[PDB]
């Protein structure tokens, strides 16, 4: 999988509190997170169905 | 880790663009202002709220909470939407709308 | 417009 | 924010909380009429969010709020989402709030306003009060 | 909200590795675990939507 | 498996991994002929869930499985989900498994069959090596 | 944790009834059957998997991975779902299908 | 049925 499935997830320099995914290979899935609202890293999804498909088993 | 249930305010100073340049250099653009490094900050669910001043007695929308640290640290100046520099786009719309 | 009904009190 | 303090109830009655369709709080906004909000354009707002005006205690199920459907965003084209300028976005309300005590307009400056570096200002909202 | 939205998620006996959504209150959202399969505690939801409807502000 | 061992390639053909739309691994099985697989019934198996045979490492994008659709998931209706008493269901493919090397039936017993207590088995998965 | 790549198998002895018992009580049904406590556990991912045992040179499904301890204990009985008591109904679930 | 083409091994 995509290199970029390892990277912890990253709330960035704005203030929101948007909801979203990432995948955390330590447990093997998915997981929400609270994102800043811009820029986003690519271990940021907007479902857990796209997470996975993206990242499953990484 | 949660915020606040019931809602906060911070009084806090507008920076010139020189001061917050000092720390934050050149990813301060024409559409934003600072405010604070003054011992609170703005953070995580504040985006998009206001940054106020009196203008007359009047509180008036100076700012829109926008970003700043990465960790909302309170000795870093805080950055906002600079509404001097949007509101004629705001006029705009609502008179097309 | 920007005065509230009920004043802000700050510290 | 953090090192702020409580608001007076009511006393910032344009500050509005948008939430999901579940009541989740992700970002603040200002009423600027009866129709209107403004936020920030990377709080992504669409149709399914929603206002909440009149708001103080989001853990009172009991206070009396107008939750009001958004009709339309109006997310500002220059919007940058590499270097965050021009960070502005409308929302246009499909039932207009009913102002009152505890809800109503922030003014507007006009684009030659100079507000002097120095000023004392306020800020508000029910962000994280700890990192 | 039901004091049911305050108990840590509840993976039980069976020996399934199945992903539900329990409200996190120490956070204020929805988080993934691995469900066993059978006994669930109420604190355990298909959805985001579900648990975010049932607990979220607990 | 806590304190199990890695198995010899497959040398466990009947094994199946149950798996989501997105790939992840829930639950095993085991094929009982080239058209149906009995799993348990607190797997909660759906038809949107999908059949894979043929696997040793999940981690390899390159090994040759048999990904199956599943055509109607069986629970034995005496499934009781509070004391987990008959925890049987029965998957049937909607593609036939093509049996070979990797691929291949577990037998079944008979009702009247005996195995004394003692006797020594075995059981394989993709489970847990540590809790 | 996470589940290993790569398929376990391990080798355990099944329990009578009565030794189960000794452990899990009145939680052991008709249709169940116990194995291990032996160093070994099947554990979450593991369910639904086989329990197979030598019969005239065949290996023969005479368990379901179903439940057990909450830790996956190595030295407490797992509980699988026995097949000599649901295979008439797997054989005419089949013979109707 | 049950006699794998790849024999099992077993500690």
């Amino acid at each position: 999988r995509p290199d970029f499935c390892l990277e912890p997830p990253y709330t960035g320099p704005c203030a929101a509190r948007i909801i979203r995914y990432f995948y955390n290979a330590k447990a093997g899935l998915c997981q929400t997170f609270v994102y800043g609202g811009c820029r986003a890293k690519r271990n940021n999804f907007k479902s857990a169905e796209d997470c996975m498909r993206t990242c499953g088993g990484a | 880790a949660n915020t606040p249930d019931r809602l906060q305010q911070a009084s806090l100073p507008l920076l010139s663009n020189t001061n917050c340049k000092k720390y934050w250099g050149t990813k301060i653009k024409d559409a934003m202002i600072c405010a604070g490094a003054s011992g609170v900050s703005s953070c995580m669910g504040d985006s998009g709220g206001p940054l106020v001043c009196k203008k007359n007695g009047a509180w008036t929308l100076v700012g829109i909470v926008s970003w700043g640290s990465s960790t909302c640290s309170t000795s870093t100046p805080g950055v906002y939407a600079r509404v001097t520099a949007l509101v004629n786009w705001v006029q705009q719309t609502l008179a097309a709308n | 417009c920007g005065v509230p009904a009920i004043q802000p009190v700050l510290s | 924010i953090v090192n702020g303090e409580e608001a007076v109830p009511g006393s910032w009655p344009w500050q509005v909380s948008l939430q999901d369709k579940t009541g989740f709080h992700f970002c603040g906004g200002s009423l600027i009429n009866e129709n209107w909000v403004v936020t920030a354009a990377h709080c992504g707002v669409t149709t399914s969010d929603v206002v909440v005006a009149g708001e103080f205690d989001q853990g009172s199920s009991s206070e009396k709020i107008q939750k009001l459907k958004i009709a339309k965003v109006f997310k500002n084209s220059k919007y940058n989402s590499l270097t965050i300028n021009n960070d502005i976005t409308l929302l246009k309300l499909s039932t207009a709030a009913s102002f009152s005590q505890t809800v109503s307009a922030v003014c507007l400056p006009s684009a030659s306003d100079d507000f002097a570096a120095g000023t004392t200002c306020v800020t508000t909202g029910w962000g994280l009060t700890r990192y």
